[PDB]
């Protein structure tokens, strides 16, 4: 059979494609990955045939594996394809944003010669732009795993829109719980405070996902991100501390001079 | 009780005339979408259960951390 | 009056939310920022009340300020408002992603007293992800408009996804008429190699506006950039050029070593 | 009649995933199911209908993000 990936956005049914929405129709089996139940019984009145793929999360009385999470979830999807399957996976935002199971059922039905797709879908960076009036492409933008960004060395340019996503699990490990999430945070404002003030004005940026709910955009000074209240959907939004400088050494290359740009 | 919210919420959501109207009067809307006054108050208070589901953020934290941690 | 801008995708007729779909349909105006006539007749049959914001460009040779154009684009917009219509602002993509018309509307609506939103929508960003079988999580993700990246100074982090958006007109000034194009891509290709070595893949991609295309994914080295034939839509995606490495002291901070990690 | 036939086509295949799943298939065959002339069947398979006049306001959106953070 055949394989496509869908997002259904982040709000309740007015935030997918009407491909994507076209896409799930007509499925012969959907497996679903969506955020809460009213989306949940949205989907399954489009299509009734739909797996919720989130079984295969571990359970009360298990510990399990990202690695065996995803495979068993990759497994699963795969096996409605190797049957003949029309399959569609329904994640929320964007299937392939932050997120590693749609891209890794891709990759797997095209290596055993099934057709297998990804539909772009909204996702809860498009979602903040919007909430919060601030183009990206203005003074540029940056997105980074919360975690990714204390473990690994990722240097942010200040003089961007920079995004930590998953935020509220920022530095977790089974080894790091003698510390609390507020030490962890306590430890990444630390970190970004080597290029942004402890009064540097940040926000808390939790999208909607009913339409009689207002998103949570919380504005906040960097130093109180430890005390703050965070959800698994919380979206950290750190804006520029410092104002765009003109590069004197490539203007002088191209022959230009600062006082000629406008 | 939610069935009823669920389909007056998946409306809501889809549609810009019925997003508009029930800005305009939320509770009389609700009331002509044949909502109850348990489900009206439990919306306009903001008092209702949200029905979040297990998110997978620790799940996909910890595959980036084992991926880029094998070299 | 009211204001609501949204987003087409960049797919013909598919790409749209079902809910932005839906203002469309309902309002008494809509103001068309749209790139093709493709797109202006799915709109018009959408909602006949179309005017055309494409007038407001520079018509008579190319000497007008760009403050100008959007300050006239914003001001044709608000007069439907202000007249007490359900105005809708029709832009390809999202509305509010390397774009400033919508956020600058929105802006003035609201310091008017009317009722103004963005509809998030499917950006180009968004395309490539899916496109690409990428995600921005994996190593982390960047974007910049290739001019701003030239003129003024942004530091790439060389181990995420970098996106030059508007590639085409890399260096494009009037000072800078009589450059080839290649001499401003050259430049350019020299600014990037900091970060980046000579033979670095890149690659040149181009989302498809009609369901009849396949989209342009185009692998070249990094020191071919300025032969390249680009487009207006052209976007530069610079995959990593570096591995992630162990932040040592944040790691130690957390009482965890490189070994924990997997 | 030609570009009218085309517009309300692509439209349709844009929107509908099942006739996507059929052009696909057999692209020519779809298009003649559809009542779409030889001219039009041509102006697709390997012709035009890209590089046709389109205008995205790149030049306006870079300028503008140049002076306005040309602090002069
Ligand atoms: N409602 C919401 N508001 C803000 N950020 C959200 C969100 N839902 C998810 N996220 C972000 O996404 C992370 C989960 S990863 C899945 C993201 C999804 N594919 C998308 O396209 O958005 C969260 O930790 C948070 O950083
Ligand atoms: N079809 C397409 N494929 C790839 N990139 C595209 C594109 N159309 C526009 N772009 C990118 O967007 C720039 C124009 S600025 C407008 C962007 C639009 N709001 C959006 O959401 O995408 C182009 O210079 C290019 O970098």
């Amino acid at each position: 059979g055949s394989l496509v990936c869908v997002g259904t956005g982040l709000q309740l049914a007015g935030q997918i494609s009407v491909l994507s929405r076209s896409y799930i129709e007509h499925a012969d089996i959907v497996f679903s990955l969506l955020p809460d139940g009213f989306s949940q019984r949205w989907l399954t009145k489009l299509n009734p045939n739909v797996i919720n793929l989130q079984q295969f999360y571990a359970q009360n009385g298990e510990v399990k594996n990202a690695r065996d999470t995803y495979e068993q979830m990759v497994n699963a999807i795969l096996d409605a394809v190797r049957a003949g399957k029309k399959t569609v996976c329904a994640l929320y935002g964007h299937p392939g944003v932050f997120a590693c199971v749609s891209h890794m059922a891709i990759t797997r039905a095209k290596a055993e010669g099934f057709s297998a797709k990804m539909e772009p879908g909204i996702s809860a960076e498009a979602c903040l732009w919007a909430d919060l009036g601030i183009d990206p492409g203005n003074s540029g933008h940056q997105s980074f795993e919360a975690s990714q960004f204390m473990f690994f060395n990722h240097v942010p340019d200040p003089t961007t829109h920079l995004l930590l996503w998953q935020i509220a699990i920022a530095g977790e490990h089974t080894l790091t719980q003698f510390h609390t999430s507020s030490d962890r945070l306590q430890i990444l404002v630390e970190q970004l405070n080597q290029w942004y003030p402890l009064d540097h004005e940040v926000v808390i940026y939790e999208a909607a996902n009913l339409p009689i709910q207002a998103p949570r955009i919380e504005r906040l000074p960097l130093a109180n991100l430890p005390q703050a209240h965070l959800m698994p959907i919380s979206t950290l939004l750190i804006p520029p501390a410092k104002k765009l400088e003109y590069n004197y050494a490539i203007l002088a290359k191209l022959g230009i001079g600062p006082e000629d740009l406008g | 009780h939610m069935s009823g919210l669920s389909d007056f919420f998946t409306q809501l959501g889809q549609d810009a005339q019925l997003m508009e109207d029930y800005k305009q009067n939320p509770e009389a809307v609700m009331r002509a979408h044949g909502l109850t006054d348990e489900q009206i108050n439990a919306v306009m208070t903001g008092d209702m259960e949200k029905l979040k589901t297990l998110s997978g953020d620790s799940s996909y934290q910890s595959y980036l951390v084992i991926s880029h941690g094998n070299g």
